[PDB]
């Protein structure tokens, strides 16, 4: 695949440090900030119930995979304008491997 | 005698390109070094550093301010309010070092500016000029705020920087950046969820969130939220003042508003004590790494 | 019906900036990227992509060429003598989905020009305008050149790229950087201790280097020095050859000249068969990250 | 220091791929391409025996420290203008922290 492989263990720490303020991933996991993330991976976008989206979001209408996640955790804002995901985007390669391996199976 | 003046005065045949590349250089350190604070980042330190810096002016008698870059010296590198920002001391060395020419002020204020625009902030507008002056210029420590304070001590000590009400209320949505940390200030967590990205994240917070007066592991009193979010005794006082309050409520609805606000207010506070020539060069307005195609 | 025409259409409202960040993108994933093919990095697999999507070129018909980006289907994608390149178009795809408006060909080309300029090599001027054509007219296996050959093979070869003696041996220098992978190509080995800095130093070592004529583990046969370099059967007939050999001495004394052109010769190469309009723009020369401070 | 003690494991992985091809650190060692780095460090510029240096190195007389050896390795031919070292640069501060420390005792 386009996506390597990266560190679980890495990307947990990535994950607590970075994402886990506005994020769950658990199942049953709260809403808070951003939506719970369980099952996000083979979800269209802006799908999560108790959840509201961004009109953007929604509208992008993307089935999230390993490879467009990677896009869109680079840069937010430049995958889907308009977006309300306030981040400063995983910038390295290495680190988004590590996070999108870990939220693989953390999101089972 | 006679009042004292500061003229700003241009690095040698120093023009714009230089001073972008200057900002390059740090926004790619800042991109570099993500690990920092638990993936905080530098950005936060390096504009409470620009603002410490600034935050030492006088406007009785022009003492103190970010021109003479008096940070670099002792008394003021261990002033018990400066507390960790040696971290952000120590990120801009290596950049002095490959740019010499540049004044310590001139560096330390573009630190603040480009960790804002870095951050999605607004554009902050930027001269030159300042000019390194020797130790005994230093002010002496106590010129900075104190945390456990109302609303009525954050008034009349900002007076001292020319600042008023709508002014104050836009630099101090800064504290939607970076933490307090415990062995540096005896404060500790963040004010919010969005840590190192420049939002109206603190205006909202402190009418939106649930707030709790607790004692932390130093003794000390903060405002606690369910979230996990924290505000000092100042920040809260925002809310407590009704004129604040006011305020406030408009930044929280209009984020474009604050943009425009804290981009003046913070230019200012950079500049206070400084004397620009009639003939010296239009503010600088640096291009982000991004805008760059990074 | 004759030859077929490929004209230049820039991207829609395209400039020298938008390329500029892509150059910038691809330059900085460069220096990034540095751990690959044990720290060699993706400069020389990235100007060897540029290459082998040119070589295909065929000035007879105007078949194949940089100009339809036909590179993406599968049909080229697994020319056996395409073998490692998967790792540059790799390289290139996230960089192509953040500027989705460049064309395929463009980018390949481009990659070539960044890869050189980044490596210390001289200017490349380059040039927009390549469109994506459909997967029909992707060119047969086969056509790039055979490495197990003589002097008047290669000589041979390139003229049907409308190359002649000097454009040859000016582009051949490119065989400096890199290596052969033996699970690639049967072939094995560096050609000089300057592995991703561009220079003259093939040439040079084709000359002071004691070569020996020897079977490598893939039974195929290349010529290697004590000093642990290697030759492909190919490269050496540049010496074997007396015409090769007096332009092979020339950029050997003279890296200034080599430099200038291995420019020329290179650009041709990207545009070949490709016909540019009157109104087309002049071609664009990047500034390398260092000069923009980046 | 400015300068950081690092992964002297680390920084002879680097070294190997970077510099060996290049340069070799054991006492005694032959020159290549480039001078034996041996007793590098209190040494000026240009003052191992039996190579031959460009008068580049040799004018700027740099006392070789774990400092101006990170600057001379980001990038050669800015620290040193005109030297014959073909080499990118350690663009990566760790990469250069490692490799110090590293040659700091293989060149003892
Ligand atoms: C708050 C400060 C956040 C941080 C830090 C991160 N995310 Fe986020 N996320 C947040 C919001 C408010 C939204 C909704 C945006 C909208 O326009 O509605 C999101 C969205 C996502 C999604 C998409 C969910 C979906 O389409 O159903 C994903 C996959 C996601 N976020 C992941 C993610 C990761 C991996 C983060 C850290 C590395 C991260 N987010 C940070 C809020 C915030
Ligand atoms: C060839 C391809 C080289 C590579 C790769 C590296 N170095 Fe180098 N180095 C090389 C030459 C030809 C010279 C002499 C320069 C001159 O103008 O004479 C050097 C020089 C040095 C020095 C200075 C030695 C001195 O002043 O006595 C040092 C300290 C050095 N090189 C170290 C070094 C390191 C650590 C490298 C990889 C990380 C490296 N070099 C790469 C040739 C080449
Ligand atoms: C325009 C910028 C700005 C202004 C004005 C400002 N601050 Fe903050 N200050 C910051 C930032 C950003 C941080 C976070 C630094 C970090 O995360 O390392 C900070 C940190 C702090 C800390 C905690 C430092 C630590 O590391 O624990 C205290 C205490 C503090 N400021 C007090 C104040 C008080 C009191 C005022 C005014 C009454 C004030 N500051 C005004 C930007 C500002
Ligand atoms: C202008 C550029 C250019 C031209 C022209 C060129 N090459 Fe090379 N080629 C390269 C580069 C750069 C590499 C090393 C790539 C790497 O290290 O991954 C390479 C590598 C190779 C390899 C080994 C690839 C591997 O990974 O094992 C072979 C075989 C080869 N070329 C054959 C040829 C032959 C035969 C010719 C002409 C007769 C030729 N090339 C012309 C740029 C070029
Ligand atoms: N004192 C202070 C400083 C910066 C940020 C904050 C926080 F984000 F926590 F509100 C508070
Ligand atoms: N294809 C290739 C790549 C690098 C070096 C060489 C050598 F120097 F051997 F010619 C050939």
């Amino acid at each position: 695949t386009e996506f390597k492989a990266g560190s679980a263990k890495k990307g947990a720490t990535l994950f607590k440090t970075r994402c886990l303020q506005c994020h769950t991933v658990e199942k049953g996991g709260p809403h808070k900030v951003g939506p719970n993330l369980h099952g996000i991976f083979g979800r269209h976008s802006g799908q999560a119930e108790g959840y509201s989206y961004t009109d953007a979001n929604i509208k992008k209408n993307v089935l999230w995979d390993e490879n467009n996640m990677s896009e869109y955790l680079t840069n937010p804002k430049k995958y889907i304008p308009g977006t309300k995901m306030a981040f400063g985007g995983l910038k390295k390669e290495k680190d988004r491997n590590d996070l999108i391996t870990y939220l693989k199976k953390a999101c089972e | 005698t006679t009042p004292l003046v500061h003229v700003a005065s241009v690095e040698k045949g120093r023009s714009y390109e230089d001073f972008q590349k200057v900002y390059n250089a740090i926004a790619l350190k800042l991109r570099e070094d993500d690990e920092y604070d638990n993936y905080i980042g530098y950005g936060p330190v390096l504009v409470r550093l620009a603002w410490h810096i600034s935050g030492t002016w006088d406007k009785h008698d022009n003492t103190g301010g970010s021109y003479g870059g008096t940070y670099r010296f002792k008394k003021e590198f261990n002033d018990p309010s400066n507390a960790g920002l040696q971290n952000g001391f120590k990120f801009l060395e290596p950049i002095h070092k490959e740019f010499p020419w540049i004044s310590s002020g001139d560096l330390f204020s573009l630190g603040g500016v480009t960790a804002v625009q870095e951050m999605q902030g607004p554009k902050i507008p930027w001269r030159c000029g300042r000019v390194d002056t020797p130790e005994d210029t230093t002010p002496d420590n106590g010129r900075l705020p104190d945390a456990d304070k109302d609303a009525g001590y954050v008034r009349t000590f900002f007076q001292r920087l020319n600042m008023n009400d709508r002014e104050v209320v836009a630099l101090m949505g800064a504290h939607a950046l970076g933490k307090t940390h415990l062995k540096n200030s005896g404060y500790e967590g963040p004010g919010g969820a969005a840590n190192n990205v420049f939002t109206n994240e603190f205006y909202l917070n402190l009418l939106n969130e649930d707030w709790k007066l607790e004692k932390n592991d130093a003794n000390n009193e903060q405002w606690d939220s369910k979230s996990g979010y924290m505000m000092l005794p100042t920040d809260y006082s925002l809310i407590q003042d009704p004129k604040y309050l006011s305020i406030v409520k408009e930044y929280a609805n209009d984020q474009d508003k604050f943009f425009k606000d804290f981009s003046k207010a913070f230019e200012k506070l950079l500049e206070n004590g400084i004397t620009f020539p009639k003939d010296a060069p239009s503010p600088f307005i640096f291009k982000t790494l991004e805008e760059q195609g990074l």
